């Protein structure tokens, strides 16, 4: 849309609006296939660990087969959600899948706190991403920026938490929350796997939660959740801010993710699932064959409105 | 549920669309604090008056 | 893909520039050509007498502005015509222009005033 | 953003224990109705005055764009810029100093009439080739007490 | 596979051009309470506060 | 069209030409392909062991039989894969194979018994 300029009366002359633009695209999705074999030379012989004299059966080996899948088939899942949420779906092993900065053509933004300077206005970049969300939704509606999660580490935590502006604004306070802040435990809510409350800070209409989540891939290489592609230094904070649920609606969610059925017999054109899992025999009982299946891609419809969230300065 | 892309013998899934509304403001014209004085002459005038 | 990213295409230029024509029985404003070598049409593109597509310095001879949607490969329009149609006459179409590499707007604009050709302000 | 982060102001404002205290300081702000984009904006109470960030702006047909909050002739980022003008309570319903005025479109029919906010007008084409529109507006807002139009300045003079 | 209908295209035509209307009139009435009315060309030569003197 | 027939083309070569194959966890006979530039693929054409297709002359350079529908400038399979799949080992795969011009089917076929491909005698 674009503002009408003023013409004269007597000479009739109008003005005209530009139509609209439709395009199309599509987009392809991994595939993770897992094998694991039970042969009875691994049970035979063996001892069951914790008991004196006993020998491990088929089904206690089975059991802990099918539960390391099945936990590394979730784990490989929290990972593909994440690199959704950071903008740009990259496989563990470093391939790109689905650039959905380029393929919605808009363009990635990115917050600096600076945290360390003791004069910054924590306020200031605080609106500017309350207001980035609004401003960059364009679906329409009524935007409430404040609706959004933000999510930290370790160390941007600590220096937000520790910055002189927001610790002596919280002490001169007289109210349950600054002394639970100030004195008291910063650790409500959570389970983020491994602990039972997580770290979570409130300054203004916002909340900043430290998320620990970190994994390895079979290169050795660690893959930190919470973490900016590119940006290593060890004295510089990172977060990544997506929009609540409940922000655009139920109307209008921007993240999916899909699933498509493997190509077994039996399966094709079917509606896909979470996860196959295949059961097959050795001939001559020479033990059992297993494999997992997943087809699925995580994506965001409107990549804007995830922003990147920094501790340095520009 | 429609053609493949570079193939017109299979098929693909269309999974909606997404839509881009610009940006309109309404907070002055919100106010409702100017009052609609409707004429008929394409110019009127004014006298202004101030005692000293 | 490869390249991070699918783009199917866009769609083409829809017959919505015609704003104001000389509606006469059998069409006043609107010329038929017959369809050059292997050439793509488009609505919204200047051609010229023999029907194809304006280029630098040939923008004095400015015969017509492009209709319909033709395609090489099927020799046949967007609408299954066998031919290409023109506006070179009396009428008001929109600003959306599609020019060649290299060839300015105010020639052609001018051009076509001749003819009895207006362009309305189109914005946004 | 330049005003809230003021030293006098936050200081004045740390030591109360008051919920409005606590709301602006260290609080959501964001209080108020919407402009057309977001839910809520912001607004500071300070001295029995509020202060309203409205940040709306629009395109011309030349991708200028217009930023409805600005002072002609500075551009300045550094610098903050505002309006204030007369409220409808100030002066009461007997000199709205706000009036906008409308005249009739040049169409038969329409001359020596008290003009409307908007004139539509719907033409069939010839033969049948479509639908043809029109739409008028003569109108043009005005003052009559322009010197209650101050405009702030977060810089020095 | 579903062909687009003459109101849907009508009723889009229509809400544009309003729409539109609504952001010139918000963006004179900006242009008002500023002190000098200018259209979105900048039609400008001088001020109006000069001429309410 | 203008010369009396639209000819849209015809159907791509479906995945049926495998008729037995070494079954196995991580797919004995297959084998990736990085695909070329600008290059299509079929289900049927001959690829060699850089990705390429077996031109004339090199006809004892044959790898593998493609069994996936690439389509170039999209960079993606008929499946929406990423890589050319072409079956190399054991495999026994019916008589229909898309040679290139001037291509000898004799010391392909022989090239490719020796990997341990055969071929079915089909009928029409």
């Amino acid at each position: 849309i674009s503002l009408l300029d003023a013409v004269d009366r007597t000479s009739r002359k109008a003005e005209t609006s530009a139509p609209e633009r439709v395009r199309q695209i599509s987009f392809p999705m991994m595939y993770f296939k897992e094998v694991e074999s039970i042969t009875p030379d691994e049970i035979q012989g063996v001892r069951q660990p914790g008991t004196a004299n006993e020998l491990t059966t088929e089904a206690v080996v089975r059991a802990k087969k099918l539960m390391k899948i099945r936990t590394k088939f979730d784990i490989t899942r929290e990972f593909l959600f994440m690199q959704a949420l950071k903008g740009k779906v990259i496989d563990a092993n470093g391939v790109l899948y689905a650039d959905l900065y380029k393929q919605f053509d808009v363009t990635k933004k990115t917050i600096y706190f600076d945290l360390d300077n003791p004069n910054s206005d924590i306020d200031a970049h605080i609106e500017d991403l309350r207001m980035h969300m609004e401003d960059e939704a364009k679906t329409g509606t009524v935007i409430n920026g404040e609706e959004i999660h933000i999510v930290v580490d370790r160390t941007f935590f600590s220096k937000l938490i520790k910055h002189p502006k927001i610790r002596d604004a919280y002490l001169a306070q007289q109210t349950p929350l600054a002394w639970q802040q100030i004195t008291g435990s910063l650790r409500t809510g959570g389970t983020d796997g491994v602990q039972a409350h997580m770290n979570r800070f409130y300054y203004g209409g916002v909340v900043f939660v430290q998320y620990n989540g970190k994994f390895k891939d079979k290169r050795g290489k660690t893959h930190t959740l919470v973490s900016i592609d590119g940006v290593s230094d060890t004295n510089v904070g990172v977060g990544h801010a997506f929009p609540n649920v409940a922000m655009l609606g139920e109307a209008n969610n921007i993240f999916e993710v899909a699933y498509a059925p493997c190509p077994k017999m039996g399966y094709a054109n079917t509606l896909g699932q979470e996860l196959y899992v295949f059961e097959y025999e050795k001939d001559r009982d020479e033990g059992i064959d297993f494999e997992a299946h997943s087809y699925m891609l995580p994506y965001c419809t409107r990549p804007q409105l995830l922003v990147d969230v920094r501790s340095d300065a520009e | 549920l429609t053609n493949s892309e570079k193939s017109r013998f299979f098929l693909a899934d269309l999974t909606g669309e997404v839509q881009s509304i610009p940006n309109t403001y309404g907070y002055i014209s919100g106010l409702g604090l100017f009052r609609s004085a409707p004429q008929t002459q394409t110019t009127f005038l004014m006298d202004l008056t101030d005692w000293d | 893909a490869y390249q991070g990213f699918t783009k199917l295409g866009e769609r083409e230029p829809l017959n919505d520039i015609i704003l104001w024509e000389e509606i006469t029985p059998t069409g006043h404003s609107r010329k038929e050509y017959a369809p050059v070598a292997s050439t793509e049409y488009r609505v919204g593109e200047v051609l010229k007498a023999d029907g194809s597509k304006v280029a630098a310095g040939q923008e004095a001879q400015a015969d017509s502005v492009c209709i319909v949607n033709f395609y090489a490969d099927l020799q046949l329009s967007y609408h299954g015509q066998l031919k290409v149609v023109g506006i070179y006459r009396d009428a008001e179409l929109k600003d959306l222009l599609k020019l060649e590499s290299g060839v300015d707007a105010a020639a052609v604009k001018s051009a076509l005033k001749a003819k009895g050709i207006d362009f309305v302000p189109t914005g946004l």
